[PDB]
Order: structure tokens, then sequence, then C-alpha cells
RNA sequence: AUCCUUAUGCACGGGAAAUACGCAUAUCAGUGAGGAUUCGUCCGAGAUUGUGUUUUUGCUGGUUUAAUUAUAA
């Protein structure tokens, strides 16, 4: 009915030698070359773009993919763990920016530096299973670090620092918002640390 | 050109493009009426149907009593120019001719009126007749056809000639009392200076200021003609007061033009044919459904014939019936009372189909008649060639111009369709007596659509053609003794139109001198040169490079009383020997450049063969040589 | 934050077939369509029925010359 230009025939190398349409298939040879060699990459190009069109909306998709609000689940899962030494800061920093893009309510403490402790993490049984996966496999808590102390880094002698699971379960409603680690340096402070979240039993003597 | 095109269709064989009809005019006037005028002239609108003038009449006719000047009249020529024009020699009339005595002085005033066409000067002289009537006037012919003498012309008042013979007239030296007499000199059309033939209208001005000095009274111009662009240097050239100068669009017209194009995608010319016959087809199905009488105009007259053919067989097949369901037995009867009688160029079938067709070829008679029942309506299609557009006033509700390439012998290709005939084409229109406006319509190759839609604007100045014409114009004024020299010619080519046109753009029309010489004292000199060489080598004129003396010879006075072309001469001079005999001197005549435009047709074929085997006067030329065919034609 | 995987969608490049593919309010069909064997078993999703096209679908490709008119009478 006419809306619609007419199409036109897509010309390839190969294709090139072939086609009929009016325009210097031998005449010009080189300027014809052109108009065929430019109007692929004009293609090819074309598909590129568009490929980074619905990327780069989608990620728009993906700014408002963090506008809901959580939906906080009714339920939560959870695990526990227990710790002889944290001492390793690059374990700590994985251990904050893991559990950061994983949105993980809970906590973590310890006992001064040196002090074992325990590990809570609560939320989706999605995250928190890989959030396992992340501390009990891959982190080896044996495997000795060089610190950085006042002057300079020393040999930090973590086989003797043993990490394990107590347990995994359900929980009635967290008292997490988010995820702190900390110290509190008796076992009281930090028991009652637990207690103001009433978490008081989830350690182990 | 967003307000011109409003809305586009896009159909699958062409892209059409409508172009709404132009505005209606604003109103800071009075419509002027006739019980305003004087007591003699209220006859000059004997059947006064308004009572009021149309929207351009008025104003320039109380600006036309009010000054005597030169004027100018840019107008659609929408019937409004008639009047005007009838006016205007009746205020000549008045100025000869007291308001208390009512004998009318004969001797004193002359008009000249200058139609470019002799169909057209027929027409206007009848209308002059009905108009000045009263006064007791003899409105007669001077032209070509017209056949004049001596003596009518001493009786006669208003004369009615077109350009060419009226140039011839004013030529001669012995007539100059007439010329001096007139006082009243009209241009119609003066628009056809774009033209070939306008080389003669801008002689003719030139000749009336420069060539009458010793009684030196200038005579009224007024110029009458289709709106164009430049006015303002038209008016430079012929003296205009910047008041009479009256620039009108057309907005202006009495049925406003709706214009329309249909671009042919198509490029070969087997499958593009097709598609222009199948877009006319579409078109008219379109118009006469709505009851509209509809005009084809095509390229050539072969064309016409076997378009009709087609909308025969491909509108009949559509359907028969519809283009005659009303008094089909009146329809019968003066069809075949016209169609049968005087037609023989196999075109009564197409008549009696009802589908018709004027061209140059037809038979004057049936020529009158094609043009009578188009006009009563039983032909609801007609197709033409150029000539209605040109020659007659009839217009018919929708106009069609199928195609773009004509051949022009002038190039000895095809070249597009010109602008100042598209626009004479696009002037028969919906009728402003009956109907409401008219439908345009371009049936054309979508590449110069581009060119077309400016073109049609109409944006383009008048353009001087006065290069092909300048050598003869100038021979002829040589031959009246005007000029003695190369400053008398340039003078003279300071009053000719193309030095307006050089001033205005000189690198446009090959000015090299450009900065050197603002009066383009060296150029109009160099010019002359260039004749003189020309013209002294086809030994019509005396001419010497550094001391500059000019005179006329006899053979430049033959080729200016017979207005004989310069080229058409010198192929006399050596053609025409000595020891020539009967059978050359018809050779010769054919070789006559007048001949030039034209040419052997294969309908014609049929009878030339059957001729020249019976000829008389043998031929040394060929059937397929014109040259050949006009000396034979000259035998029958 | 990176990668792989999977499926699906939009694509781009390239090949292959056009005795292939459809379509169907059909009819049934994991609550077994269908098949196999070494006879112990094994295999496990379409078949029927009617119907339409199928040297094809759309498009595009090359050979059997306008009008006008000028003399001195």
């Amino acid at each position: 009915l006419g809306l619609l230009p007419k199409p036109e025939p897509k010309v390839k190398l190969s294709n090139m030698m072939s086609v009929f349409e009016n325009d210097q298939n031998i005449t010009d040879p080189t300027a014809w070359e052109k108009v065929v060699k430019d109007q692929v990459d004009l293609r090819k190009r074309k598909h590129l773009e568009e490929n980074e069109r619905r990327h780069e909306d989608a990620i728009k998709r993906r700014k408002e993919a963090v506008n809901m609000n959580v939906e906080k689940p009714t339920v939560y899962h959870c695990k526990v763990f227990q710790f002889k030494n944290l001492q390793n800061p690059k374990i700590r920093f994985k251990l904050k920016m893991n559990s950061k893009e994983l949105s993980l309510k809970g906590l973590c403490l310890r006992i001064r530096d040196d002090g074992p402790g325990i590990i809570i993490v609560v939320g989706n049984e999605k995250s928190c299973k890989f959030y396992e996966n992340l501390v009990m496999k891959r982190i080896k808590w044996n495997e000795d670090f060089e610190l950085h102390t006042n002057t300079g880094d020393i040999k930090m002698d973590m086989h003797n620092n043993s990490i394990s699971k107590t347990w995994e379960g359900y929980l009635q409603d967290c008292k997490f918002k988010g995820w702190f680690m900390k110290v509190c340096n008796d076992q009281d402070s930090l028991l009652r640390t637990l207690g103001q979240f009433d978490s008081e039993h989830f350690y182990s003597p | 050109s967003l307000p011109e095109g409003s809305f586009k269709r896009v159909k699958p064989q062409y892209d059409e493009i409508h172009i709404p009809a132009p505005s209606k005019p604003v109103i800071d006037y009075e419509l002027k009426e006739i019980t305003s005028l004087p007591d003699w002239c209220q006859e000059a609108f004997p059947s006064s149907e308004t009572t009021s003038l149309n929207p351009i009449q008025s104003k320039v006719f109380h600006a036309a009593f009010e000054g005597d000047s030169n004027m100018l009249i840019c107008a659609p020529t929408g019937s409004g120019k008639t009047n005007i024009a009838l006016l205007t020699v009746l205020k000549a009339l008045s100025h000869h001719y007291n308001p208390k005595t009512k004998k009318l002085n004969l001797s004193a005033f002359k008009i000249v009126y200058i139609a470019p066409l002799k169909a057209l000067v027929q027409e206007q002289v009848r209308e002059f007749q009905r108009r000045l009537a009263f006064l007791g006037i003899k409105v007669a012919e001077l032209t070509g056809d017209s056949r004049l003498s001596r003596k009518q012309i001493d009786e006669t008042q208003v004369l009615v000639s077109t350009p060419e013979k009226w140039d011839i007239t004013t030529r001669n030296s012995n007539n100059l009392a007439i010329v001096e007499l007139v006082r009243l000199l009209i241009i119609d059309e003066i628009h056809l200076l774009h033209d070939d033939r306008g080389p003669v209208l801008e002689s003719i001005v030139a000749r009336t200021f420069w060539a009458s000095k010793y009684g030196q009274e200038y005579p009224r111009i007024i110029g009458l003609s289709a709106t164009l662009p430049n006015y303002e240097d038209v008016g430079r050239f012929l003296r205009v007061p910047k008041e009479g100068l009256f620039y009108f669009d057309s907005s202006f017209r009495p049925c406003p033009l709706s214009q329309q194009f249909c671009g042919i995608k198509e490029r070969n010319s087997l499958k593009k044919l097709k598609a222009m016959n199948d877009a006319c087809y579409e078109k008219v199905l379109e118009s006469i459904n709505e009851g509209n009488q509809i005009i084809v105009f095509v390229h050539s007259r072969k064309e016409t014939s076997r378009t009709a053919t087609w909308l025969k067989n491909k509108f009949a097949e559509e359907n028969i019936t519809h283009k005659l369901t009303k008094n089909d037995a009146g329809s019968k009867q003066i069809l075949k009372t016209e169609a049968a009688n005087v037609l023989d160029p196999s075109l009564r079938k197409l008549i009696e189909s009802g589908i018709g067709t004027h061209h140059a070829g037809l038979t004057r008679s049936d020529r009158s008649l094609s043009e009578d029942l188009f006009a009563d309506g039983l032909l609801q299609v007609l197709v033409c060639t150029a000539t209605l557009a040109w020659g007659v006033n009839l217009p018919a509700h929708t106009v069609i111009i199928k195609g773009t390439d004509v051949y022009s012998p002038e190039k000895g290709s095809w070249e597009q369709l010109s602008p100042q005939d598209v626009l004479q084409m696009l002037g028969r229109a919906g009728r402003p007596r009956y109907d409401t406006f008219g439908e345009g319509i371009i049936i054309t190759d979508q590449s110069n659509v581009q060119y077309y839609l400016s073109v049609l604007n109409q944006q383009l100045p008048i353009e001087s053609q006065f290069v092909s014409k300048l050598v003869d114009n100038l021979n002829a004024e040589v031959v009246a003794g005007n000029i003695k020299c190369r400053n008398d010619a340039v003078n003279w080519l300071a009053y000719t139109y193309l030095y307006v046109r050089m001033l205005a753009s000189p690198m446009l029309y090959k000015v090299p001198d450009i900065s050197s010489d603002g009066q383009l004292k060296k150029f109009r000199e160099s010019l002359v040169h260039s004749a003189l060489c020309i013209l002294k080598e086809q030994e019509l004129v005396l001419y010497d490079a550094e001391n500059d003396v000019i005179e006329a010879t006899d053979l430049g006075n033959i080729a200016s009383s017979f207005y004989i072309n310069h080229a058409s001469m010198d192929v006399y001079n050596r053609e025409l020997d000595e020891h020539t005999t009967q059978i050359d001197l018809f050779r010769i005549f054919s070789m006559s450049e007048e001949f030039k435009y034209v040419s052997v047709r294969y309908e014609e074929k049929r009878e030339l063969k059957q001729l020249l085997e019976k000829a008389p006067i043998p031929i040394r030329e060929d059937i397929d040589d014109p040259l050949a065919k006009v000396n034979v034609l000259l035998q029958s």
C-alpha cells in the first residue's frame, strides 16, 4: 500500500559480482567496491549498536531494579559458624564486600583479635548457601598470612586457626537490619552484644 | 514549501503529493462597481453580472485612469485582463473623444493589441467588437491570415495584431504616420519573452522608444501577463513607473488551482509507460465519479490517439455505461452527427466512446467540432497535445499533464517540460464562470519532481533569449537607418530587454565584464562587433572595425522586409546560384530555416509515398528527409 | 564484579533443504504413541484420519518526436 520503503538487495562480496543493480558494477570498480563494503559495515554496526541500546536501557531497568524495597522475606534462613582467628584482613574484606553485594542481614563477632567466635548470616536460602560456599570451602583458615602491623608485616600462623559449621535453620523474625562485623573484648559484652538482638544462645562455649 | 504541500498519498505504482488549493485574498479594498463610471463607459460591461469588478481589476483600473504612464499587470489572467485592456482603450478614446459632443474622433487616436496567437487575436477581436460597438469603432485584425491592406489600417481605429506581423508592419518605413498615430500599445502575455518569440516583443518595444525621436511623443505601454518574478526588472526594461506595476499572486485567481504530482518510481520505458497509464486511469476514475470533465495533456500527437484507445479498452473494461448514463439518446445522436460526418483520422471511434482528442493534425472542422462537443459535455475525457493551453480559453475541471520529456528540434534531444509551457497548461482549470476550483495534475518521473515543484511555484524569471534574434533585429534596424555606428547600436541595446537582465545577473547570462563597465558599455559594443562580423559575412550590412561606419545593403533590406532569419538568409546566399534550376529552387525553399522544426511522420509516410511517385517536379532527396516532404507539400 | 552452563527471545555472519512442510474445534496419546530383542527384556513421544501446497512464497530483472507565425499585392 506504499507506506513503507520498498526493500533493496543486500549485497555481499560474493554476491557483488552478480548484482544487476544499475550501479557501476564495472565502470566504477572501486567506487562500487566502496558502497558495498560500507553497506556491510553499516549493517554490522547497526547490529552492535542495537545490542548496546537494549543493554543500556536494561541497565536503567537495573536502577529501577534496585528501586523496589526488599519485600522483606516472611521466613528467614540462617547459618552459624565458629572460627579461631579472623586476623587475616583480606579475609575480613572478602567478608565485607561479598556479604555486602549479597544483601545479607546478620553480623560477625569474635573475641578481640585472637579470640575464636561466631558467624551469623540470615536471609534468602539462595544467597546464604553461596555465602557458605565462600566461607567454608574456598577460604582456607589453616593458611598462614603476613599481617600489616605498626612498623610492618609479620608472620601470623593460622594453621591452628579453625573454622567449622555449627548449624543452619529457620528464624521467626530477623532482628538484623544490616550486617556489621565488630568486637566485644570479653565473652560477656560479646554475649550481651548478641543479647541486644536476643542472640546470646547462638554462641557455643 | 511546507504550506504548499499539505497532504501526501503513497501508492504502489507511484508516490502522489496533493497540494491544497491556494488561499483566498485578504480584502483591504472596495469592489469597484459599474455605476461609478462616466456616461459612455457604462456600456463597457453590457452584461454586468456582478456589477462589481474582480479582486484584481478595480484598483488597477482607477490607477489606470488616474495616471497616464507605462503599466504592468502580473495576474492569473482569469478573464480579468480583457476588461482592463478594454477600459484603458475607452480612456484613450475619451481623451481624443469629447464627453459633450458624441462624435467619435476617428483620425486622432490609434490602438494596438499584441496577442501572440492568431486564434487568440480572433477571439479578442470579437470581444472588442462586442464591448466597443456603441462608439461606432472598427476593430479589425492586422496580422497574418487577417490580410489587411495599406488602406484598411488607415480606416481602422483599434488594431489586434500578432507580434510578428506588428513587428513587420512597424518596421516598414512608409507607414510611420500610423505608428505615430498609435497612442495605445497593449502587450498581452509579456511573459512570452522567455520563449523565442519574445525577442520580437522586446524588439518592438525598443523600436517604440528609440526609433521615433523626430516626432517624439511616447505612447502608453500596457503589459499584461501571467504572474511572474522579477516584475521590478521588467519595469526597468520598459519604463514602468513604480505605481503602474501591479503584482498579483495566484491567491487572486478565480478558481484556486489544486496542485498535484505523481512521482513515477519506475525506470525502464515499457513498465514506466504502463505505470503512467495506470495512474492516469486512476485519476480519471476518481474524477468522473464526481461529474468532472477532464483534459489529459501529452507530448506528441501520435501519443494522443493511442492513449485514448488505451482509455477506451481499459476504462470500458472497468465500466462502460457510467461515462454516458445521461441523455444516451441525444448523446448517440450528437455523437453520430459530429464524429460520423466530418472526421477522418480514425478518430470517430474515440469520439463515439466519449473520450475524444484534439491535436494539430486534426482537421480544422473536426477541430472546431471537438472543441464544441467538449464544451457541451458529451465528451467527459479530452486527450490533448499542447495546442489548447497555448491557444484556446476553454477551461476543464481536471487537467492532467502526462510525461516530462518533450523532443525539441532546437536541441535535437528530449528535454523536460519547460516551465512557461507547464504554467499555461495549468492555467486552464476549473471554470471561473461555473465551477469552484480546478484540479491540476502532473504525471512525471520522481527524480525531476523536485525541479517541477520549484519551477511550478513560478519563481523563475522571464528568461531573456535575445542572443539568437539579436542579429536579425539589428539588421532590420540598420535597414531603418536608425543606427550609423556601434555607439548608436549599443544605445538601442540599452532599451533592449537582455540589457536589463544582464544588469541584474551578469554571470548568469555570461557577462565577462562584471565589475568593469557598470553600464556594460564594452559588453554592448562587443555584442555589436560580434553581430556585425557575421552580418558583414552575409553581406547584410557594411562595417569597419577601427573606423566604425554602418550602412544597410540590399540583401539586408530584403531580410528586413520579408523578415527572413539570418540563417535562412545565408543559406539562400550560397545555395542560390547563376545556373540553379527549377529542381534546385524547391530544394532551397525546403532548406529555408523556418522549416528546421518540420519532420517526417510515420502516419504521413504512406501519402508521401503515393505523392513522390507521381510528383511532377522531381526530388533529389528521399522520403526520410524532411526537405523532400516540404517541397512535395509545396507541389501539392 | 567476572566467567561458564542452560533454555528462550532479538539479531549478525555462514551453510543446507525445499518428497518438504504444513494444517485440523480431528481423533486418540505417560492413565503408554509407538517400537525390539540376544526372548531374559529393552526402548519411551507422537501416531492416526482428513486436507493443502509442494519443478514453489513476494518482489525485481533482458529479447518477438511538442506550437507557431511572419511577405511587397
